[PDB]
Formats: structure tokens, C-alpha cells, sequence
RNA sequence: CUCGUAGCGGUUCUGACGUGCAAAUCGAUCGUCGAAUUUGGGUAUAGGGGCGAAAGACUAAUCGAACCAUCUAGUAGCUG
RNA sequence: UCUUGGUGGUAGUAGCAAAUAUUCAAAUGAGAACUUUGAAGACUGAAGUGGGGAAAGGUUCCACGUCAACAGCAGUUGGACGUGGGUUAGUCGAUCCUAAGAGAUGGGGAAGCUCCGUUUCAAAGGCCUGAUUUUAUGCAGGCCACCAUCGAAAGGGAAUCCGGUUAAGAUUCCGGAACCUGGAUAUGGAUUCUUCACGGUAACGUAACUGAAUGUGGAGACGUCGGCGCGAGCCCUGGGAGGAGUUAUCUUUUCUUCUUAACAGCUUAUCACCCCGGAAUUGGUUUAUCCGGAGAUGGGGUCUUAUGGCUGGAAGAGGCCAGCACCUUUGCUGGCUCCGGUGCGCUUGUGACGGCCCGUGAAAAUCCACAGGAAGGAAUAGUUUUCAUGCCAGGUCGUACUGAUAACCGCAGCAGGUCUCCAAGGUGAACAGCCUCUAGUUGAUAGAAUAAUGUAGAUAAGGGAAGUCGGCAAAAUAGAUCCGUAACUUCGGGAUAAGGAUUGGCUCUAAGGGUCGGGUACGAUCAACUUAGAACUGGUACGGACAAGGGGAAUCUGACUGU
């Protein structure tokens, strides 16, 4: 089989020096330098991959448009639509608790 | 020509094996093939309908 | 080293231009005692130490 | 006539702490008006592992009182503290495990950890895994409190000094045997270069006061004074009694 | 079948390290590798996560714990003692 | 190298004032029984992209080659 | 953990060689080979100091105290 | 055994013997064992004597001329000598970031050379104004609490590929095809009389779809081992379209070409998630037993695009041929370049998992998003456009070559040492040994003869350790299948204990799969190498070369792996 070479002056099998052997229109095999695989943006609350958002290297996000980077909700590209829904429930149930805890506290000190 | 003789069952005797039985063919690969066969058959018999979901779960753990 | 400094290549460039014999007309000059380049260097005989 | 290994450690060249992977300095929250007159509510967001430390670290997140921002303090996690737990630090706080209160405002026999030796030095006592501090007394005029330290000693600290309720998590760690030099190798890989240890009796006399001779023997008494210096303090330093504890 | 009479998890150590020390590690390797019952979700899904750390696989909630078991006997006492001192303070 | 799948955007593209040249390719796609036809490609030299419009029906290939502007430079083969 | 390559070491022949191929090699036979492994680069520790899983081992063929220059033409009841 | 220089005998002596190996003819030449070409024989045998690189070297690269010295023989040859030519980048690196660390400043010490310290006990400071006519944009608000700088040509990092080209350069040149960053900027589209979009129950979708201070979140960003799945490339192979080989005989045969880049659009997914529903007769399910009233199975969906498929790039290039021209400028013309299969294969990438830890396996630059609502803004398109298209620019340094049985270090053209990528067929468990393909080399003073003594390799009747300090060296054993396996033991081992049978070839037999299906008592089709058995056969050979444990009973001693 035809054998290939690293096409850059790095001769070491580092993380930034990965190759894929590919066949050219000239009929020969050649090394092709593979970029690093991208990581999905994780959730800001549960830390799971959050969907609808592109999986790009961190400077590629300045090239693509806003649709690839955000879901149409509140906390779109930040949280994961279950942590957001839990956040809306947890928001709501505490001011209704705080209002109740206010009228409980006010009434019980109004007595004695 | 030697490859066709191997297919027909020649040059495979005791004097032609240098590796162990597991080195020549790993027993795990034998198990993996044979378990995947029974699980293919069991899912084919449940989904087509010649066993119910109760006899299936008995044979799946027996397989 | 195939990825040099410029300061290394500049001294490497100087050494090649010095890597010549004596010009022959210098040996014909009046009261001339120079017979040869006494400061000739080879890559094979003397390493030039950066 | 050569400097010994116990002397060479103070130069701090190859004898430093291997501190790349550590999560930070595990301290208490800095003593302020929130923690001196009322309380402040934190939240655990991580129980992480500290490299070279046998005790987990709790990352507790507070709100800054004066600026809108979040301040992440790093605690030593108490056994029983979980993620998602509200953590209270202050004077008016409630006794739960993981709450931070002054030693004066917690009762007798309370079990505390990450206890300040002086009020506001951000945690000095009961920090290794499993250890704790018991409050054994009080002198409310000229505010002090008597404790029992993990060595068994009795200390008198200010009642304005703080502590975290509970034991430090990770206890029972040293009860497991290492079984092999490999598991000792990776314990000390992330602490410091103190391992292995060559016996001084296994040496040449130039290297150690115990080395040399036709047989491996100590030669002089291993008990040395406190009133000696470097190079002579190789053995039992300032020992009161030696050998087993059999009376 | 039943592959070993007594060594169990400690068969990886061979004949090495002594039989006392293999017995000493055996009760703690069983203790650290067991799945424990979660207190929040109720499922038996708590495993050790670098000693002192006990994350439940479901409900994603981590509990600071003992080195090899979830709760030590010593910190069990602390949960009884601090609970008593909390009531007698607010009594 | 974008691929153009429409006629009216193609004509709107050929008057873009950054395009000045184009090339037309004749391919002889002879297969067995489905379609041994005469493929015609219309490649457009935009400033940042090369636009190909493929017309496998040989009728429309005669129609489009007339309707090209005369300020554009066409390359046969 | 084990057999055993690559690797990394260096048991024995007290083999070859011993004005060598080599101021430490060559060959066979060997130890070990998924970790207290092996290794490049960066970095830190410097001479009565460092460093040492400890042999007075290693610190540029130099080590029971490196190397360079000076004091110094050091001194010699000793040999030429 | 003075110092420096010179010179002898030894002496034409010792020697020029590792790395299988050379041979014939012609050419050139004064001169050929050694040069060049052809022929032949061979070897490295893909963990290479092959293609590249890192450090180091520095011109050794390439051409012409040349052979005094050098290549321990020779020399027409050369890494030699003389003269020249040669290294092209927005995309590859450096440059930038931080690491371990190094290190100024403020300040303290020290007679002083200078030492400590890197945020300290310092009055340590730049950032945008919403947006412009009293603006060289401040003579204003407003915001920010850190605090040098150096530190990686293997870590992090914006973006380039294919084809061709040279005597020597190439991801740099040329041709074609892209992309990124920075800047400026117009048009179309989008949104707007509800002034900052609409659809979907939802997961989320789209070409767009304002968003200041401040805050928060994510990416950069991570261990190792195991098995499994998937992809690429390779290997194996069928049909066909060419070319070459063998052809006494046989051979629908043997070898060989049949390729598709970066980039772009459309599709493509295990995992994850949403809706309906409500589960014991418990179901789903992995090679590996996890999951489910905190909502399983099931039916519908949503998303990531690793990756694959189609199309553009792109057949116009590259390859293989054919015909005709035949100092033809030098080519011209024409055809083919197609469709599959297989897998415990090899190398690699990835995904979901599992195991391990008193080990839980970097940082920063950088980039994005969200929260918030500061400010500004509505006519037939006011603003704003992270939508499409259009314009301009991308500096400096490096780049040739070797990377080693001759380009580095070892006094040198030294059997030494020196970091790494790619990796064909067979045998076989195998990246072993042995043989071959591609590529490469055939270099090492030669010739003749075959004394002793050597060195390296062998064999030896009968005996079998009598040898010797001592079985030193050698021999013996060796793979695999089946049988059998003790003392003792920390119950894990001992253990391949010890021992004992079988092994070839040929012709068969028997198991062991996938895809295809039902009525509101059924077999087409393809593919793989394991295992077991049988007969027949042979100078009883058969792990036929290669490869490959000697074993047992005791004592001392250190527990062990390691140094
Ligand atoms: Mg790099
Ligand atoms: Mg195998
Ligand atoms: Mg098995
Ligand atoms: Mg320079
Ligand atoms: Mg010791
Ligand atoms: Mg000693
Ligand atoms: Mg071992
Ligand atoms: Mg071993
Ligand atoms: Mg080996
Ligand atoms: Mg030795
Ligand atoms: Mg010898
Ligand atoms: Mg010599
Ligand atoms: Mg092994
Ligand atoms: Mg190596
Ligand atoms: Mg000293
Ligand atoms: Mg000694
Ligand atoms: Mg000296
Ligand atoms: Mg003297
Ligand atoms: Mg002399
Ligand atoms: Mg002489
Ligand atoms: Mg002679
Ligand atoms: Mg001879
Ligand atoms: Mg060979
Ligand atoms: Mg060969
Ligand atoms: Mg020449
Ligand atoms: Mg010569
Ligand atoms: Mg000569
Ligand atoms: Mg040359
Ligand atoms: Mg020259
Ligand atoms: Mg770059
Ligand atoms: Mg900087
Ligand atoms: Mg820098
Ligand atoms: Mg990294
Ligand atoms: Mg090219
Ligand atoms: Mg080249
Ligand atoms: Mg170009
Ligand atoms: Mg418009
Ligand atoms: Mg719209
Ligand atoms: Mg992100
Ligand atoms: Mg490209
Ligand atoms: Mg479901
Ligand atoms: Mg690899
Ligand atoms: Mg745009
Ligand atoms: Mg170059
Ligand atoms: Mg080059
Ligand atoms: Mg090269
Ligand atoms: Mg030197
Ligand atoms: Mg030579
Ligand atoms: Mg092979
Ligand atoms: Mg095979
Ligand atoms: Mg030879
Ligand atoms: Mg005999
Ligand atoms: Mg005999
Ligand atoms: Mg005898
Ligand atoms: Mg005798
Ligand atoms: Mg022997
Ligand atoms: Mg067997
Ligand atoms: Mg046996
Ligand atoms: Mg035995
Ligand atoms: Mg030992
Ligand atoms: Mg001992
Ligand atoms: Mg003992
Ligand atoms: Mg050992």
C-alpha cells in the first residue's frame, strides 16, 4: 500500500496533528490534516448538551448567524428547556410563598 | 489455491494450528454472535407475533 | 535546523561568502606575503559554533 | 561532612507542594457585616475532589452584599452536605450541618469543623478528613470558649471565631491499607516529594549521623535535645519517653 | 458458579500483600463499590465518585460522605447530637 | 462552488456586474437503459463563487444559450 | 499477574575484541515488558554545594569532593 | 622517564577479515574490481537499507568544470576541489496565550557587586461618550478595584485545497477552486401605521428578526484500560473496458489501469429531549444488568451532523490505451475511465458504555450565548440588519538538503549513541522468524591458495559429568489439541507441576448464520471460518524449515513488583 507523510513540520502524534488518509483526484493517497472535533454547548444548570445549537469550534461561532446560536425561548442558548421550565416554576412558587409568609408573619405579630 | 483448499477444509488439522483455540477464534466472539442470533430471533417472533411479550421475557433471560 | 532564527541565518549567510579561496591577483601585489586563505572553513572539518 | 536530606528540604527546590491540580485555598468566607450581625445564605453547587487532599471540597456560592455579582467561596465539605443545599453563614444562623456560626453562639458539645484559631483567619482547626472539634466550655465574660482539638488537646479560642457544623467529610480514609508502593507513589505524587525514605542507618557517615560501620546500628542515642541544631536532629527529637506505652 | 471460596473482589491481588491485609481491604472495596440507596430520589443509584463524594446516577445530586461508605458511624452520631442541641436551643 | 437549481435566479445572477465570464460544458452521460443523454452545464464566474446550473434536457440548453447577455464572455468546453 | 515482541536494562560465557569498530563495543545467552513503566522538550536545584528507592553513587570520559583562572615559581630534611 | 623540533630500527611488518555478493558486455577515459548504461544474480523485506520530519548541522542540495590533496585499495567518481544556481506563504510554523517557572516596579535588606519579593503596607488607571457643528470629538458625564514582562517551532490557537511545474523550490510558484480576519460600504431581501418578526401543544424551526452598562453561562478544557458499535484508508474478491506476461501442454489464466481534494448546498445519528398514553401476568434491553408512576413498553415527533449518501467543485484534471504524424513549433486526434461483494482482518478516527484510584487525570488568550433594558427608531418600507451579494488589504522572519553503517555528537567517512509519523502479500496467535511486491541498495581494498594455531558454526561410535572449584559451555525440552496433575498453601495459588498420547496429505461427513412472509399443513437467495468426526494414503512421515519451557526433591536468604 502507498504510505503517507505528515504535511507539516510537526512529526509528533499530538492532539493538533491528527491526519486522515484520503485519495486525491490524482489517484494517490495523501494525509489530510483533521481539525479538532467540536464540543456541544452544555447547559448552564444541568450541564447537558443543549439542542438546536451548532457544534462549532469556539471562534467559528462569530461566523455563523444568530439562529444557529440561540433557541427562541428565554435563556435560549444558555439553559436546556427543562432547567428553564423548572426555573419558571421555582420562581413562581416562592413569591406566592413569600406573600403567604408575609401575611402569616404580619397577622401573628398583630395578635401579640 | 491454498485459500480454496482452506475453504474445502484442508490444512486445518492439529499439526497446522500454532495458536490456542481462543487465539485462533476468541470464545467471546463466538458468544457475541450466538447471543445476537437468539436475540434477533426472539425479537422477530415477538414482533411478528408468534410469541407474546411474556414468553419473550422468559426466553430472553434464558438466552 | 530548517526553522532558524534570522540571527542564525545572517551568520550562516556571512560564513558562505567567506567560504572562498584567496583571489589570485592579491598574490601578485607588491610586497605581498599572503599565500592562501588561512581562515578557510569547511562544514566537514570545523564546526563554526553558532 | 555533607548536608542531610532533612536540612535540604528547607531550600524548597524539589521539595515543594505539587499544586497544579488543586482547586484553590479552602478557606472560610471573609468576616464582614453580613456574618457579624445576621447571616448570609449560600448554595452548594459542586462537591469536588481536591488533589492531594483526602477531603472533598464544597463550592459554595454567595451573593456579594455591596455589588451585584456572585462570589464563589471554596469550603471543605462537611459529611452530610449535598449539592443544591442552602448554607448559612453568620451569627444569627441556625444549627444545621454545614452552617457557619461563631463558637460562642453554638451550645456545649457542638461538633464543629474548619474552626478559626483567631476571628477571621478563614479556617485553621479540624480540616483533615473525618476530624472535628468539640466545644467543652464557655467563659462569656471576656468572651472565650474551650475546645478539644483533634489531637486531644484543650484550646481556648475567641467566641467570635467561627466554625462549620459537622465533621469534615472523607473520614475513615487511612483505615484502608495501601497494600503496595504504587498506591503510596500516587498519594505522594500529588502532595510533595517526601517519598520514599532511605533509612539513615542504611547510609555512609558523611550522609547521616546514623550511617556507617560494619553493621547497621545507630551508635549514639537516637533521642536528641531540643537544644541541638540541624545535622544533629536526625532521630527522635526532644522525646520524653521512648518505645511502647506499657506501664 | 462460585469462583472463589473467600477472596471475592480481592482475587485481583493474587497471593500478594498478605491475607490479613487482603481481608482488610476486602471489606472496604465491597463498601466503596456497592450501590447505595439515595435519600432524595429513593432509587439505589449512589456510587462513589473520588472518596468522600457520592453522586446519585439519577437525580444528579452529590452528597459529601465518608471515604468508603456513604455515612460514617461517627457522623451518624453528629446528626443525632446536633439535632438534639438544635431542639434544646430552640426549646 | 454553489449549485444553482433554478432559471430565474440564474438570469438574475448573470446581470450582477461582478460576473463577466462564464463557461459552458458539454458532457455525454451515456448510461445503459435509463438515460444516455447530452448533459450541458452552465458555470457562472461570480466574484466569490462559481455557480453551476445543470440542464440534462437538451431542449432548454439551446434556449438558455441564446438568452445570455452579450456583455458576458462564454467559454464552450 | 504471567509467556513474549518493540522497548528499557545488563546475568553468564569470566565468549569475541583487548595498539578495538568502540577511552565500554560486538555476539550469544539473559532480566523485565501496561506501569514505582520508557521517553523528547521546557523548567528548578550548583561544589564542601546540589542530588541520592543510598553504591561515597551521580553532578559534561573529571567525584571520599566538579571545572576554570589567580594567590603560585605555594612548600619539600625526598628523587633525578 | 629534561624542553621544542626533526629522524630511525621495528617494517614494506602487524594489518586493511562484522553488516550473505557479486558477474558479463558496452560506453567514457592515459588509466576501470570500484564510474555510467544495459543484462544478470542477490539483499533490506513496510518496527525497511523505503518516503518524511524534530534537535543539531549549515549549503552538505543542484549544475558545469576538475582530480594535487582527501574517500586508510583504486577513482574518469564523490558529502572532496574550483565556479555558479537555488529556499516565493493572509491560510505551514514563528509571532499571540498561559504552564512549571523566570523576572522588573513600589518597598525593605546589604559596605557593595546586588539580594528578597511579584501583589505586595504604593496617590500604581483606561474604557466607551447616547452619538458629530462652541469639538484637534470633550472643557462632562458615565463605567471599571485588577496592577509589568518573559516562558511551548510537540500544549491552546482564525482561515487552502487539487492538478501541473524545477537541474535544484513548493499546502509558498502557475492554473483552477475556496476560506478567514480587519476595514469600508452600496444594493436586494427581512422587520415596521401592534415601532424592535412569525410558526409549532411542545421538544424546537426559519435567510433576516435593535440591544448599552452590568452580571451569568458555555466553549478553549483534558486520565488510563477493556470490550462493543460506526466511519475512512488499506487488504481480499466478482463482472466488464484496455495493456503486458506465459503458452510443448494446461490455464474464461498471471500482473496491471479503472481516481475524485479543500470548500458549498440537500439529506444523514447512537445519545439526549417533547407530546399522547398509563404499565404486575412486570416490561424494555446491552457482548457486558441497567432502566421505568420522578412515567417504562408503544405510537408520533424534535435536535447535535462525528460520519455517510447525492450534487456542485469535476473531468475540462489525473490515469490506461489506440491511431497518425515521425530535425513534425513539437505533438495532433480518438476511445475507455464502469458496476459490485465480503470481514472476529490491519491501521486510524469516533460514539455509547463499563472498570480503576487515599491517583478523579493544566491554565490563559480567545470566541459565543443568555439575563437585563440604556438609548434610538415607524412610511409606504423610518430605523436596524449576526440574511445574501458586492469593494479593499493581509506585514516581518523561516522554508534548500541530511536526519545518519558518510551530512548530528563521539579527535574521523567510528559496527557506538540520538525524539517521531506512514506500514503491502503469504506462513503463523502474532508488528516473531522465513520468503516475496512497491521503493531502495548492491556500499565495506582486492586476487590466488586451502598449512598450522585461531574466530564463528557443526557432527560424532561406546560411555554419560568419571571433567571441573563448580555441569562452565553445549545438549536436551519447546507450538497446539486431548488426558492427567502432587506436596504445601496466605485457599488467590503451586500449575504449562510432574508425566502421556495426537499432529501430514487427500476425499468426504456434521453442526454453527443473514436477508426475504402470511388467513377481515414454506423454501428460494447469499456468505464466513471455526470446531468435531470418518475413510483412504505414505520408506510411520507430519509444530517436517522457522519458531519454541528442561524438569523434580531439598537448605539458606530477601515477602512480593521495583532500585
Ligand atoms: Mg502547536
Ligand atoms: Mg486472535
Ligand atoms: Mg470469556
Ligand atoms: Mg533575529
Ligand atoms: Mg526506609
Ligand atoms: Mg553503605
Ligand atoms: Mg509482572
Ligand atoms: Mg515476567
Ligand atoms: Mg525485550
Ligand atoms: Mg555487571
Ligand atoms: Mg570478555
Ligand atoms: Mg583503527
Ligand atoms: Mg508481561
Ligand atoms: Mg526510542
Ligand atoms: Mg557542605
Ligand atoms: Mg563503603
Ligand atoms: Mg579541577
Ligand atoms: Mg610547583
Ligand atoms: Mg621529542
Ligand atoms: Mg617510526
Ligand atoms: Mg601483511
Ligand atoms: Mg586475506
Ligand atoms: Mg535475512
Ligand atoms: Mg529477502
Ligand atoms: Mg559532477
Ligand atoms: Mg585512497
Ligand atoms: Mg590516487
Ligand atoms: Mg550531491
Ligand atoms: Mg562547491
Ligand atoms: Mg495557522
Ligand atoms: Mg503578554
Ligand atoms: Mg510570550
Ligand atoms: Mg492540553
Ligand atoms: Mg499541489
Ligand atoms: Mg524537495
Ligand atoms: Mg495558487
Ligand atoms: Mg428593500
Ligand atoms: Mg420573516
Ligand atoms: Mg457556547
Ligand atoms: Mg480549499
Ligand atoms: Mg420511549
Ligand atoms: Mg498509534
Ligand atoms: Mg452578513
Ligand atoms: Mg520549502
Ligand atoms: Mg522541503
Ligand atoms: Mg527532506
Ligand atoms: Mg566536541
Ligand atoms: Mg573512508
Ligand atoms: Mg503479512
Ligand atoms: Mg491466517
Ligand atoms: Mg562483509
Ligand atoms: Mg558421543
Ligand atoms: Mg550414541
Ligand atoms: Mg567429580
Ligand atoms: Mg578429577
Ligand atoms: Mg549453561
Ligand atoms: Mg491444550
Ligand atoms: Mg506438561
Ligand atoms: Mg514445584
Ligand atoms: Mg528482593
Ligand atoms: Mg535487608
Ligand atoms: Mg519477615
Ligand atoms: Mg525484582
Amino acid at each position: 500500500a502507498q504510505r503517507v507523510t505528515f504535511r507539516r513540520r510537526n512529526p509528533y502524534n499530538t492532539r493538533s496533528n491528527k491526519i486522515k488518509v484520503v485519495k486525491t483526484p490524482g489517484g494517490i493517497l495523501r494525509a489530510q490534516h483533521v481539525k479538532k472535533l467540536a464540543t456541544r454547548p452544555k447547559c448552564g444548570d444541568c450541564g447537558s448538551a443543549l439542542q438546536g445549537i451548532s457544534t462549532l469550534r469556539p471562534r467559528q461561532y462569530a461566523t455563523v448567524s444568530k439562529t444557529h446560536k440561540t433557541v427562541s425561548r428565554a435563556y435560549g442558548g444558555s439553559r436546556c428547556a427543562n432547567c428553564v421550565k423548572e426555573r419558571i416554576i421555582r420562581a413562581f412558587l416562592i413569591e406566592e410563598q413569600k406573600i403567604v409568609k408575609k401575611v402569616v408573619k404580619e397577622q401573628t405579630e398583630a395578635a401579640k | 489455491a491454498h485459500a480454496q483448499s482452506k475453504r474445502e477444509g484442508r490444512h486445518s488439522g492439529y499439526g497446522k494450528r500454532k495458536g490456542t483455540r481462543e487465539a485462533r477464534l476468541p470464545s467471546q466472539v463466538v458468544w457475541i454472535r450466538r447471543l445476537r442470533v437468539l436475540r434477533r430471533l426472539l425479537a422477530k417472533y415477538r414482533d411478528a407475533g408468534k410469541i407474546d411479550k411474556h414468553l419473550y421475557h422468559v426466553l430472553y433471560k434464558e438466552s | 535546523a530548517a526553522q532558524k532564527s534570522f540571527r542564525i541565518k545572517q551568520k550562516m549567510a556571512k560564513a558562505k561568502k567567506q567560504n572562498r579561496p584567496l583571489p589570485q591577483w592579491i598574490r601578485l601585489r607588491t610586497n605581498n606575503t599572503i599565500r592562501y586563505n588561512a581562515k578557510r572553513r569547511n562544514w566537514r572539518r570545523t564546526k563554526m559554533n553558532i | 561532612g555533607r548536608v542531610i536530606r532533612n536540612q535540604r528540604k528547607g531550600a524548597g527546590s524539589i521539595f515543594t507542594s505539587h499544586t497544579r491540580l488543586r482547586q484553590g485555598a479552602a478557606k472560610l468566607r471573609t468576616l464582614d457585616y453580613a456574618e457579624r450581625h445576621g447571616y448570609i445564605r449560600g448554595i452548594v453547587k459542586q462537591i469536588v475532589h481536591d488533589s492531594g487532599r483526602g477531603a472533598p471540597l464544597a463550592k459554595v456560592v454567595f451573593r456579594d452584599p455591596y455589588k451585584y455579582r456572585l462570589r464563589e467561596e471554596i469550603f471543605i465539605a462537611n459529611e452530610g452536605v449535598h449539592t443544591g443545599q442552602f448554607i448559612y453563614a453568620g451569627k444569627k444562623a441556625s444549627l444545621n450541618v454545614g452552617n457557619v456560626l461563631p463558637l460562642g453562639s453554638v451550645p456545649e458539645g457542638t461538633i464543629v469543623s474548619n474552626v478559626e484559631e483567631k476571628p477571621g483567619d478563614r479556617g485553621a482547626l479540624a480540616r483533615a478528613s473525618g476530624n472535628y472539634v468539640i466545644i467543652i466550655g464557655h467563659n462569656p465574660d471576656e468572651n472565650k470558649t474551650r475546645v478539644r482539638l483533634p489531637s486531644g488537646a484543650k484550646k481556648v479560642i475567641s467566641s467570635d471565631a467561627r466554625g462549620v457544623i459537622g465533621v469534615i467529610a472523607g473520614g475513615g480514609r487511612v483505615d484502608k491499607p495501601l497494600l503496595k508502593a504504587g498506591r503510596a507513589f500516587h498519594k505522594y505524587r500529588l502532595k510533595r516529594n517526601s517519598w520514599p525514605k532511605t533509612r539513615g542507618v542504611a547510609m555512609n557517615p558523611v550522609d547521616h549521623p546514623h550511617g556507617g560501620g560494619n553493621h547497621q546500628h545507630i551508635g549514639k542515642a537516637s533521642t536528641i535535645s531540643r537544644g541541638a541544631v540541624s545535622g544533629q536532629k536526625a532521630g527522635l527529637i526532644a522525646a520524653r519517653r521512648t518505645g511502647l506505652l506499657r506501664g | 458458579a462460585k469462583r472463589t471460596k473467600k477472596v471475592g473482589i480481592t482475587g485481583k491481588y493474587g497471593v500478594r500483600y498478605g491475607s490479613s491485609l487482603r481481608r482488610q481491604v476486602k471489606k472496604l472495596e465491597i463498601q466503596q463499590h456497592a450501590r447505595y440507596d439515595c435519600s432524595f430520589c429513593g432509587k439505589k443509584t449512589v456510587k462513589r465518585g473520588a472518596a468522600g463524594i457520592w453522586t446519585c446516577s439519577c437525580c444528579k445530586k452529590t452528597v459529601a460522605g465518608g471515604a468508603y461508605t456513604v455515612s460514617t458511624a461517627a457522623a451518624a452520631t453528629v446528626r443525632s447530637t446536633i439535632r438534639r442541641l438544635r431542639e434544646m436551643v430552640e426549646a | 462552488a454553489r449549485e444553482i437549481t433554478d432559471i430565474k435566479q440564474f438570469l438574475e445572477l448573470t446581470r450582477r456586474a461582478d460576473v463577466k465570464t462564464a463557461t459552458v460544458k458539454i458532457n455525454k452521460k451515456l448510461n445503459k437503459a435509463g438515460k444516455p443523454f447530452r448533459q450541458t452545464k452552465f458555470k457562472v464566474r461570480g466574484s466569490s463563487s462559481l455557480y453551476t446550473l445543470v440542464i440534462n434536457d437538451a431542449g432548454k440548453a439551446k434556449k438558455l444559450i441564446q438568452s445570455l447577455p452579450p456583455t458576458l464572455k462564454v467559454n464552450r468546453l
